């Protein structure tokens, strides 16, 4: 219900990252803070370089 | 209200940048050096004031207020003075050469929201500048009028812009009596001869800008040397001369092609004359010589090994007496100096045992 | 969660080079042949659970 799975080849594993943005549901929320740049947030999860 | 202000992360400022020549063959890249003095982390400031205000843990954008690149004496800067609103650029000599309107600085975007990571573009050329060395015919047969390296110039939108001479911010340099050369130079020979004197004219391109190594014969020569200062490297290992050898046996590293013949200069100060503490000569050489060295592949034509087998001669072995001495080698240019000498630009020999 | 896993091309040995300097970082030719013959272990099994 909850899980997301992202799932790359063998070439694509190194750095093989998720972005999420997430966005207001409301029209007044996207509306106001459109000029701020603060209606949607995006974030990133990727493979960390390991020694 | 003014609250938290949290930098994560700056702009980062690194070394060995692509090399963009003069020519118009900018895809070829001579091996590039910022000199000492250049780390990281540039002054910049940010495009939105209220929201840094709180917390800048987001996308934002960086306008660039701060560029400093250092070179061996001086440091030249381009910055966007946000108090005029105007982009100042300074050369190495630390004067105001340059005032643009606006902020032609490109603005450093971030890659992340809180990140920390702020990416533009930098670009560099050389612009070739007047600065007479004079070689004396009493050392070489030959005087060489030479006009310097250039002056190093950042280029922003495709224009570029000088910042004094590129010859202490790049390596490698060529140092005659503490001049440095390097490429677009130009070099002057003047001919002296029973008919009189003449003068030829020989340019140095950006592309053969060309480091050049002096290793000795027991040290690797196709391994590049990293302990090597810019100008000299000290070789502490004993060598002691037989009286049957008057020839030294040296290895010349080419990582560029090297089409123009040269010589090596050894110059013999007694141990107790030259400080092997600090590497310079405390007086004049107790002795002189030159070994002129024609520039020819030694394998196959063009495709040779990087590495030639010099044997450095010198015009009488016996005028030193026995003893210990201290042997600087130091490649001189003929007809048209090139370029050469990083890693290092002199070999120099501080436990010499000459034995007769 | 639902989904078997298959092969993944994620390395190969780099190289089987030796030192002999006397002024030679000796780089060895690389033969096919011996590289495979002297890591033809089909499986080679970890150890620890999670690493």
């Amino acid at each position: 219900q909850n899980t997301l799975i992202y799932v790359v080849p063998n070439g694509s594993f190194v750095g093989s990252n998720i972005k999420l943005t997430y966005t207001t549901t409301d029209y007044a929320v996207l509306h106001y803070f459109y000029s701020t740049g603060q209606y949607k947030v995006f974030k990133t999860v990727s493979v960390p370089n390991v020694t | 209200s003014t609250l938290s202000l949290v930098a994560k992360g700056a702009g980062v400022v690194e070394f060995l940048l692509t090399a963009y020549p003069y020519t118009g063959n900018i895809t070829f890249a001579p091996p590039w050096f910022i000199a000492e003095n250049v780390v990281k982390q540039p002054f910049m400031t940010y495009s939105d004031l209220q929201f840094a205000k709180t917390n800048p843990s987001a996308i934002l954008s960086l306008s660039t207020v701060n560029i400093t690149v250092v070179g061996l004496g001086g440091k030249a800067s381009v910055y966007y003075n946000s108090t005029s609103g105007q982009t100042v650029i300074t050369n190495i000599y630390g004067q105001t050469v340059a005032t643009l309107s606006g902020n032609v600085l490109p603005t450093l975007t971030e890659l992340a929201a809180g990140n920390g990571t702020f990416t533009g573009s930098l670009q560099f050329t050389i612009v070739p500048n007047n600065t007479v060395v004079q070689i004396p015919s009493s050392l070489t047969k030959t005087s060489f009028a030479v006009y310097t390296n250039g002056s190093l110039a950042i280029v922003l939108n495709g224009k570029a812009y000088s910042l004094g001479p590129a010859g202490l911010f790049l390596l490698p340099f060529v140092t005659y009596t503490g001049s440095a050369i390097g490429a677009n130079a130009t070099a002057i020979i003047t001919v002296s001869d029973g008919v009189g004197t003449s003068t030829t004219q020989v340019p140095i391109t950006a592309e053969n800008f060309t480091p050049i190594r002096l290793a000795p014969f027991q040290v690797p020569a196709q391994v590049p040397l990293p302990n090597a200062p810019k100008l000299k490297y000290e070789y502490n290992g004993s060598i002691v001369i037989t009286p049957q050898q008057q020839v030294l046996k040296i290895y010349v590293t080419s990582i560029l092609p090297y089409p123009q013949e040269f010589q090596i200069q050894a110059f013999v100060y007694e141990a107790s004359q030259f400080n092997v503490h600090t590497g310079s000569p405390t007086a004049a050489p107790v002795y002189f010589s030159y070994s002129a060295v024609r520039a020819y592949p030694a394998l196959g034509i063009g495709t040779s090994v990087p590495n030639l087998l010099v044997y450095v001669q010198l015009q009488g072995i016996s005028n030193l007496p026995a003893g210990k001495y201290v042997i600087v080698l130091s490649a001189v240019p003929f007809a048209g100096g090139p370029v050469l000498s990083e890693y290092p630009a002199q070999l120099i020999f501080t436990n010499v045992t000459l034995t007769q | 969660f639902g989904v078997s896993a298959v092969q993944q091309y994620l390395g190969f040995i780099k190289s089987i080079s030796v030192t002999l300097s006397n002024g030679t970082t000796v780089v060895i030719p690389l033969t096919t042949s011996n590289m495979q013959t002297l890591f033809p272990q089909l499986v080679g099994q970890e150890l620890q659970a999670c690493n």
